[PDB]
């Protein structure tokens, strides 16, 4: 992806994280587990939902064909009528297929971007209080219990305290 | 101790296409193209279509005796006509401006047949012997039920001078015709007068037809022809007739009581005993999709037709193998 | 001590739409859709339009006596005609190929009326009694000023055989007509000869009209009709006339002195005493925008018409609350 | 935004920075203030200006309607003519509205990108001579007077000197 | 010791455009618009076109004696006709429904001329004196080779009553005509009978023509005119003729042996002794590009026509100065 | 570019790197030279190739003009026919020109993105075992011979070993 996170420095997704699109996984003496990041997930849902409706809505005004019949010595205008009706179908077919392709690409990159940004958000808190492992994970120098872990998910990770 | 950042994955096999890559597996997708239909012709929003079956629009309106099913049809949503209806013009000929009239029907939902010139009112011409083996009914020779093939009475066809006044509120579709006989003998045999005409006039119309006599190829056993004409008689306007012979006079005409959204749909399918909000010549559509690829000519609140085989938007993200 | 990186913000409330989000407030934007007009019909680049007012193109060209304002109109930029002009054909009838002629006017900016067949030159027929109460002028019966309704003189309508040669450099629009009387009596009363015709020929034209006699609905007190025809007589070509009666002969015809960009615009508005480089049926446009949503039928150097209510591009960046 | 800077790790814009789209704010013993970054700002102006003209210019060739009249028994071709004129208006209306939507999105992301890049430019100079605070700011280990500040805006920040 | 990350550069001067920037130099590009052609008219996939040269479609089909080159032309791929062919109708007149017929030829690749009514079979009328100085051949007066201008024999033109039956499998294009003489004298001089007609009928056709007599402008020395008509006689159907005079009778008619993809191409160019898979009125195209900007009217397996001057996709990356 | 690498923090490309679009340059006691990164290069080739064919293929279904002639009193429908044929050419001309512009922009940014991602890939391995110089280069603290260099191109750079 353009932003390098999804299927990049983060090698794969998590079957275990069910209640969100992006989030955290922690490991310490007390245990381990997944937690969805609500804010970035809801951001993603709102964006993709608005996109779909934007797509559906733009295509709502579009050419409609009507029945028109012509006799045996009106072949020219019959042909004109056929070329006209067909011409617009090709135009709208192209429009629809291209929009889907282009926006699918943008949708995938958007998810890549949200993950990258979430990762940087955490990196910018932890700073030099943890080893950046190169795979989406941060190894702490201090021990980090569930309150400590929660404080990272918060945004409240008290850097000077550690 | 560590904390990791990551993203969702699942067992989804849904694929989407992009510009640079095809068949990308994603966690969630949304199909937006309706590909299925019910294969039936249905009521549009409760209102049954007019299904002409083996009749054509001409056969129906002129009242071809094989088309009595449609002698008085109620209000319709759309009309369905076969590609080559067998019961068109039983006596061979032409229907003048047929397509312009068909186009007029796409703006019409209901007719009311009324009698403008009674058959019993032709006291100086013979009105009950205008029948042909080309238009059989129940084993016997008959004719288009809405028009009267007038012939000579006791060897005299005196000049006809008739007028009808549209006293109704509603526009009136009027139909008449001219007979083009096979030879000079038939002309005198049926109408006496060797040279004849039909002159028709309204506020806008200034017509004067003359029969062209000629021997032609036989169709349904007929060498003669019938050329049919029509007009829309506005409210409070009057139509004038005048003729020496060959006049196919109106008996019934149709009141245009309701206008609006309609269409003539070409299809071989019959009635499906069925209801829908979107109909196509191949079947009806029941979906909330913004697109479909069934058929371009639809009627009702429909999705937009595209020629695609597949339209699927990505909602989720790239799913891991 | 520190250094920070940041971006501009301001008091802007301008909003723009995107695919994923609507009504995003930005620091700077650029509207590209012209929504306003001046509500007037104006000179196009100094050149005033022909405003037919209550006349139609037929009334104007045939010279309906209620349309003397346009007896000799100068060069125009565009033409303006009402939806249902009251002064069309004062004597009822038809105008043959009327729309093909109107289409011809969209390529014409200037006519010059010239006399091809003088009224005083009809020495064997009566030329000054061709008037009707259907075409009143100043309380009196009159007629289309550009054509001559010729009737019998001392109970004889001899065969007319006239010819005009287009000696001018410029294409010549010629107009004539045929009278369709109400009955056999009027035919002889006006023209003597019971059977008549008008034969017209040029290099390309091979016409031969015959009056259709019939009693019709009365319009402006008339049961008879006038069917008008036209042609473009090329330079150095000649038009031949021949008739027994019912001939509505040309007196004046129009030289086509200037061709080019023009249009017939349908509008109820009158002249605005005004100037513009872009005109629409609802008003004129003065803007540098690439788009507008006023009306599709424009003339002049105009923005491109779209159906949008709003087109605003973001230039600046997302503005902070 | 896709690039995470605008309304992201940089929480809001600056009312106080009037003479540019992107720039710097400094704070030391001598005082504080805003300075626009000329190069990236002019880059932004050139890009957006070319885009607008590109948009205006592509739409310059586009369908124009003409007056065409038909009689009472030419309804079929009148209808054809109406469906044809309308068909093209819908096509160009769609084209225009979609282009504006798509390019508005790209314009906003472009500004996000320019800010992110400016931020990284400074980060790559200062390296480990300053604390990355996580909000667009860098706190120096050494004192940094106006010449020092200017040298960062320059590109000339002499890293080894400090 | 160090390791650096970087990207490719080269000596490329290829430029591409983007929305925000024009003329960006890139390492690699791909042109997708064909701008060149060979300037010639060529065989389409081995099958030579019909190049009418100085003849028109009318001159060819009616058999204008200046158009003997096309007396029997083999199967063609497309047809080429000049903008204003000099050899059209040698005797002036009209060709009825000419454009509808031309449109029919776009679906036809091969004709077979056959004799339906032999010239020697006209035993009661003169058939070998129907010639004009307007249609010269080899210094002498001649006429359209495929039709017979029948005139009176020993001062009698008796009624013609002929019939032809299409016994062939293939649709048959039939052509005939009517003569419109200059005056009453010529009518009797050529045909005796003052009042005449031609009546034509098939299964679908119900025609009856009458000559319009009038003095007209002289074209190729002729004041009279010839109005030509046509029909498609279906298999196993028969065409009926009947006339008092002025009949231009068919001798030869064309069998429609092959239908399919064809076109009438308007071009002043002649044959190029050449082969191609894509032809345009200005020249042929040999390329694998998805687009071209040569001309919109092409025939064959062609790239798609756009109005661009330039279409170049970037493949590589921004190249360093 | 949107991603900041090409003609950004990496000032220019390399004439010397001939066998790939992106790669590495090393300098140590044994010598120096260029090596293409195969994986990201082939990724780039596949993407751009699919794009071109996607473009070519979408435009394959498109309006075709036919010969249609009309007489002197069929000017209205002749004009209609002309406006119709021309209308579709303008639509497809616009479609083609716009697609090329838009996708050219995306293609250039895609290359920028691949370079940025390659750079981050290496940065995330070396971590604090090298000075990030700010110009695409990393200066090692330890000596790094050709095996060491190769191990960085591998992905196998044994961080703890140094
Ligand atoms: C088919 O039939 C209908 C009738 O069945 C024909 O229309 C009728 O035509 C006759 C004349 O032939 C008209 O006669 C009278 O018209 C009005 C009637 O009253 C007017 O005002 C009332 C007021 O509410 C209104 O309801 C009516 O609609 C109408 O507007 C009389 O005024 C008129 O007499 C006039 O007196 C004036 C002063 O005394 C004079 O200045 C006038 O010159 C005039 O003499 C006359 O007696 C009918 O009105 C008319 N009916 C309708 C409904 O239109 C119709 O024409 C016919 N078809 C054809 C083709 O002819
Ligand atoms: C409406 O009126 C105009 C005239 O007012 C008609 O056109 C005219 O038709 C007459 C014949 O009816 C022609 O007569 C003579 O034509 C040329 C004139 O000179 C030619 O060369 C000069 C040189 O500059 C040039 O200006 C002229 O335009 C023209 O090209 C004579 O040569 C010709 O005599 C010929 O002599 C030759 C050798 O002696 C012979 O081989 C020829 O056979 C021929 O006898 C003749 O006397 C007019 O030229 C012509 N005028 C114009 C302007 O066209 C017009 O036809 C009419 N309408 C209709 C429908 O008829
Ligand atoms: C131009 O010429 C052709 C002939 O050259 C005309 O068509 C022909 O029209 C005649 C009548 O005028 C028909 O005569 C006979 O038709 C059939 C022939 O046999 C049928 O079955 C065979 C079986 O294989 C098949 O090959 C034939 O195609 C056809 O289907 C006879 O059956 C028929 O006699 C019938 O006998 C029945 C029982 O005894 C009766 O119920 C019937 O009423 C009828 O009497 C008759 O003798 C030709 O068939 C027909 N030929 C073709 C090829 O169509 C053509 O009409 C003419 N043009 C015009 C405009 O008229
Ligand atoms: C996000 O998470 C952090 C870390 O868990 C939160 O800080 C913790 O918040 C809890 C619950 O409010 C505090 O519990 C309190 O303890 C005191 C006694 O110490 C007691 O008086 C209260 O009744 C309550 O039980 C806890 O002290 C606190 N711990 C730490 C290390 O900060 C923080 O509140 C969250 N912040 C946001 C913005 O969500
Ligand atoms: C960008 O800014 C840096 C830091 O301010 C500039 O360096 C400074 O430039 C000034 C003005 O040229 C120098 O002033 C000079 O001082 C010497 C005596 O020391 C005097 O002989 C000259 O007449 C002049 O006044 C100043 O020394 C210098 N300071 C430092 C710490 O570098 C730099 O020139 C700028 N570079 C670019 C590329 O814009
Ligand atoms: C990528 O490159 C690294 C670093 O060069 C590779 O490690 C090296 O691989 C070579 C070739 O396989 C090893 O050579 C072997 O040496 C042993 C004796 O030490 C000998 O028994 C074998 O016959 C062979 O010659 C070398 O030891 C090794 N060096 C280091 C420092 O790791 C690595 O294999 C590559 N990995 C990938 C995934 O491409
Ligand atoms: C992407 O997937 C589609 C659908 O699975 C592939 O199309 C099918 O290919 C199979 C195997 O060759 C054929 O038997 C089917 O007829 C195809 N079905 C349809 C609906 O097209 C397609 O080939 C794949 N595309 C790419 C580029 O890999
Ligand atoms: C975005 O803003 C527009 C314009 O301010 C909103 O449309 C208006 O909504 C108000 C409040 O309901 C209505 O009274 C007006 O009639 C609307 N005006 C116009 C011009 O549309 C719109 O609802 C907003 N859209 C979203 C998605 O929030
Ligand atoms: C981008 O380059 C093109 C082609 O090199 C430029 O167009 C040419 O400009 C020269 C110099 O003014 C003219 O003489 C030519 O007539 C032009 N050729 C063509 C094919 O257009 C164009 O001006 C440049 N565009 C920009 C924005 O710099
Ligand atoms: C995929 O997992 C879901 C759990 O949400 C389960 O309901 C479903 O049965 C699974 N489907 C398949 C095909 O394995
Ligand atoms: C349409 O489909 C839905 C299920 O998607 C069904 O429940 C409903 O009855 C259908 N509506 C009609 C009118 O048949
Ligand atoms: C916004 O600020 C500008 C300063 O550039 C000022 O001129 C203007 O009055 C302000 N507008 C509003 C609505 O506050
Ligand atoms: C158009 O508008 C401008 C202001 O935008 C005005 O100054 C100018 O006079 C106007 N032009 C015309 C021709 O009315
Ligand atoms: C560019 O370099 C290539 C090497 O691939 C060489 O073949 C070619 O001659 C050079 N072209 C120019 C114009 O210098
Ligand atoms: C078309 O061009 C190719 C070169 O690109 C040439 O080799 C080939 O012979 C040409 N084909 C024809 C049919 O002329």
């Amino acid at each position: 992806g353009l932003f390098g996170a999804i299927a990049g420095f983060i090698e794969g997704g998590w079957q275990g994280m069910v209640d969100g699109w992006y989030g955290y996984h922690h490991s310490n003496e007390q245990g381990s587990g997944y937690a969805a990041d609500k804010e970035s997930t809801q951001k993603a849902i709102d964006g993709v939902t608005n996109k779909v409706n934007s797509i559906i809505d733009k295509m709502n005004t579009q050419f409609e064909a009507v029945g028109r019949e012509f006799n045996n010595l009106e072949r020219r205008i019959e042909n004109l009528n056929k070329k006209m009706e067909d011409g617009f179908l090709d135009v709208w077919t192209y429009n629809a297929e291209l929009l889907v392709l282009m926006e699918n690409e943008r949708t995938l990159d958007f998810h890549d971007s949200n993950v990258k940004n979430l990762y940087d958000k955490v990196r910018l808190q932890l700073r030099d209080n943890a080893k950046e492992l190169g795979n989406g994970c941060f190894e702490f120098y201090h021990k980090c219990d569930n309150e400590c872990m929660e404080s990272v998910r918060n945004g409240t990770y008290d850097y000077p305290q550690y | 101790d560590q904390i990791c950042i990551g993203y969702h994955a699942n067992n989804s096999t849904e694929q989407v296409d992009t510009i640079m890559e095809k068949n990308v597996t994603v966690t969630h997708a949304q199909d937006i193209l309706e590909k299925t239909h019910n294969g039936k012709l249905c009521d549009l929003d409760g209102v049954k279509p007019l299904i002409l079956r083996d009749c054509s629009v001409a056969g129906w309106l002129l009242g071809n005796p094989m088309c009595d099913e449609f002698i008085n049809v109620p209000e319709w949503s759309y009309i369905v006509e076969k590609a080559n209806p067998v019961n068109d013009l039983c006596y061979p000929g032409d229907f003048n401006d047929y397509e312009e009239l068909k186009h007029l029907l796409s703006r019409i939902n209901h007719f009311e047949k009324i009698q403008i010139i009674p058959k019993s009112s032709w006291s100086s011409h013979e009105a009950s012997l205008g029948v042909s083996s080309a238009c059989p009914y129940q084993g016997k020779s008959s004719f288009f039920r809405n028009v009267v093939w007038l012939i000579k009475k006791n060897s005299t066809y005196p000049t006809i001078k008739r007028s009808y006044n549209n006293t109704n509120q509603e526009d009136l579709l009027v139909l008449w015709g001219i007979h083009h006989p096979k030879d000079a003998a038939e002309q005198t045999k049926l109408y006496q007068n060797p040279t004849t005409y039909i002159s028709v006039g309204t506020s806008t119309l200034n017509q004067r037809l003359v029969p062209r006599i000629a021997t032609r190829s036989k169709v349904n056993g007929q060498s003669g022809r019938m050329e049919f004409f029509w007009t829309i008689l506005k409210p409070n306007d009057a139509i004038n007739f005048e003729s020496n012979g060959n006049f196919i006079a109106p008996e019934y005409a149709y009141k245009i009581v309701k206008k609006g959204d309609s269409t003539i749909m070409k299809s071989e399918l019959e009635y499906g005993n069925c209801n829908t909000k979107c109909q196509t010549p191949m079947g009806a559509i029941n979906s909330s999709m913004p697109f479909h690829n069934i058929h371009p000519l639809t009627i009702g609140e429909c999705p937009k037709y595209v020629k695609s085989n597949r339209l699927v938007l990505a909602t989720g993200l790239r799913n891991s193998p």
